[PDB]
């Protein structure tokens, strides 16, 4: 629980509010440039180190058969298990363009080759998805479960633009609230379904959320319909009795009321949380760890890295993990001069 | 505002009722937005534009109706997307930036094909090709490697948003012309085809020379960059 | 056309007029209330057929360009 201040040689002027940050075969791949690639790596995607307390980023390459992505903004984020067939994946669906639009299509990323020249090769696949397809939205959630045992994923939360009923014109850059349904996702076929159930009072939006052994409980965010940041963590239970795949779904009592969290494993199913924002303006401060087993989730108050000054005066910020308990974070280095480089960045470790 | 004409009844494809006398005049140039944010972002820039861009589109069809001189009268538009420079040009175009092998905004050769022949060229860009060729790149339909498939979808490798028209700058126009006639001049001093390959000393030696007889014979000082009237 | 700003309009207003016994310019508020028919968002006008989700109002001026930007912190600002 330890924070170091690090610096970005050069590669600076490359970092947007949101992105997203994946480990695979080693090494850590950040995602989202801001704006459309360059000619420097048309992928986008980098290879980002730490090395000496500096901050190092290469670029990412792809096979021929490899479909090419956009950098999304905020989409969710998802871990298949390494088996048959190709271990392992990440699925990418579907979050906001450069340009104020949704995907609303699932992509997954995987590692080919190496080196050789301790070079990296991936590729992604799109997949289609029929259905009964799940809308477009971004900042949603979406995990993956093995129901005995086959193994699939489940979608849920994000907001939204009004349908182009009411899209306004004036309101054109207002969202809304999608509505709480859960969506099941199978790979092979892509045949997505949609469910609800009276429970799913209502979506909301950056609510964290965990699952272990087909079962799923999703954490605390924010509703904007309501204004407010309910404390439930919700629990459902999901099995595919062939060729049924029903759910059932229930509100606990106890989920932490922070919005857009940072979360690390530091091991198998335990989970360091910075968590960034608890109330409409007070940011987040504390540092909490969660343990989850079918006992159910446990919670405890790790302790917070004492923050910097700069850092614990700045409005909003934001990070991501590299793995294993270790984690970056990023705060908008607002001062003057701009290098133009406005983001000061933090390493910080657990024990 | 640049132009009205008519189109009723029979064939009667035009007659300008009425054209500007001079575009280039701010006198004459409405504003319709302005934004608190760098040409640098795509984020901000299309965040504010959208509501526009749609605008601009469900405003091709329909036909406006106004009370005008005391008449209930209908209009329908035409709309060109021109004034915008290269940088931008591109920014909203989806091509890469910026000397790549394509170069031209209209003839999508490259350099080596605009070497070969140099005047026939057909224009062939236009917005929605490009949306198509956006979709060849995304998708990818023959997992084509990744040069390779920068080759055969030209240029297009990020999705545009803004469909407009664009031209030459009339403004600059001249720059290039300019810079190579001096570099004419400077290597025509030197007999660069005589020794084929010269480093910098000879290069500044023939630059000074020259300045020097344009400052005797035309009497102008020697300048770092070309402006318009240094050109001219 | 002069970038003649208001304080100084109405001085120079009120200078002539009480000068030369006369009204030779006008004063602010009804050249201003003159001025609110040249601004967008004064005439009527129709369009056939409708607009594509567009706001079938027509009076409406000088709007602000974020277009209703839930002002969340969490978001993008
Ligand atoms: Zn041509």
């Amino acid at each position: 629980m330890s924070l170091q201040p690090l610096t970005a040689v050069n590669c600076g002027s490359l970092v947007q509010p949101g992105f997203s940050l994946l480990d695979l075969e080693g090494d850590v791949y950040l995602f989202g440039q801001k704006g459309w690639p360059k000619r420097s790596c048309p992928t986008g995607i980098f290879g980002v180190r730490i090395k000496k307390g500096e901050l190092k980023l290469r670029a990412i390459s792809f096979s021929n058969n490899s479909s090419y992505l956009p950098p999304l903004r905020c989409p969710a984020i998802a871990h298949f298990e390494a088996q048959d067939g190709k271990p392992e994946c990440y699925l990418i669906h579907g979050g906001r363009t450069p340009n104020n639009e949704l995907s609303s299509s699932l992509y997954m990323l995987s590692v080919d080759s190496r080196g050789c020249n301790r070079k990296v090769t991936l590729r992604c696949e799109e997949k289609e998805l029929v259905g009964d397809v799940p809308s477009a939205r971004y900042g949603h959630t979406l995990s993956v479960i093995n129901s005995r045992g086959k193994t699939a994923c489940v979608l849920f939360g994000g907001r939204s633009y009004m349908p182009p009923t009411e899209r306004t014109t004036q309101n054109w850059n207002s969202v809304v609230d999608c509505p709480p349904q859960v969506y099941l996702i199978d790979l092979e076929f892509g045949c997505c379904t949609a469910h609800t159930l009276p429970e799913l009072t209502d979506g909301q939006s950056f609510h964290v959320a965990l699952a272990r052994q087909d079962c799923v409980y999703f954490l605390g965010g924010h509703i904007l319909s309501s204004d407010c940041r309910p404390s439930r963590l919700i629990r459902l239970h999901v099995e595919l009795l062939l060729g049924s795949p029903v759910l059932t779904c229930t509100i606990l009592h106890e989920g932490l009321t922070i919005t857009s969290a940072i979360a690390s494993p530091i091991g198998y199913h335990e989970y360091i949380i910075f968590g960034g924002y608890q109330s409409e303006t007070q940011k987040r401060m504390e540092c909490t760890y969660v343990g989850l087993d079918d006992v159910g989730v446990h919670m405890e108050s790790r302790e917070p890295p004492q923050w910097t000054s700069e850092i614990s005066h700045s409005r909003t910020w934001f990070g991501g993990s590299l793995g294993k308990g270790t984690a970056l974070v990023a705060i908008p280095s607002e001062g003057n001069p701009t290098p133009p480089e406005a983001y000061h960045f933090y390493q910080v470790s657990f024990q | 505002i640049m132009s009205i004409s008519i189109r009723l009844e029979g064939e009667d494809d035009g007659i300008t009722i009425f054209q500007e006398q001079k575009p280039n005049s701010e006198l004459s140039c409405r504003p319709l937005c302005l934004m608190f944010v760098d040409e640098s972002d795509h984020e901000t820039l299309t965040a504010i534009l959208g509501p526009v861009v749609a605008e601009r589109k469900a405003m091709m069809e329909s036909r406006l109706i106004i009370s005008v001189g005391g008449l209930l009268r209908s209009f329908r538009f035409f709309f060109r997307g021109t004034g915008y420079d290269e940088k931008m040009v591109r920014e909203m175009e989806g091509l890469e930036a910026s000397g790549s092998t394509y170069i031209c905004t209209l003839c999508d050769s490259t350099r080596a094909e605009a070497s070969q022949n140099m005047v026939l060229h057909s224009i062939t860009r236009s917005h929605d090709e490009n949306l198509e060729r956006y979709e060849i790149w995304r998708k990818n339909p023959f997992s084509e490697s990744a040069d390779e498939l920068r080759d055969r979808v030209k240029g297009v490798s990020a999705k545009p948003f803004m469909e407009t028209q664009p031209t030459l700058d009339a403004l600059h126009c001249d720059i290039g012309n300019a810079t190579e006639f001096y570099k004419i001049f400077q290597d025509e001093i030197g007999e660069v085809y005589q020794k084929p390959n010269p480093s910098r000393e000879e290069r500044r030696r023939w630059r000074s020379t020259l300045d020097k007889q344009l400052r005797k014979k035309m009497k102008l000082k020697p300048v770092m960059r070309m402006n318009g009237n240094y050109a001219r | 056309n002069t970038f003649l700003s208001c304080s100084q309009y109405h001085k120079m207003y009120r200078t002539v007029k009480a000068t030369s016994g006369r009204q030779i310019f006008q004063p602010l508020h009804t050249l201003r209330n003159a001025e609110k028919e040249l601004l967008p968002g004064f005439h009527q006008f129709e369009w056939q057929p409708a607009l594509k989700n567009v706001s079938t109002s027509w009076d409406v001026g000088i709007i602000d360009g974020l277009s209703g930007w839930t002002v969340s912190v969490d978001d993008v600002p």
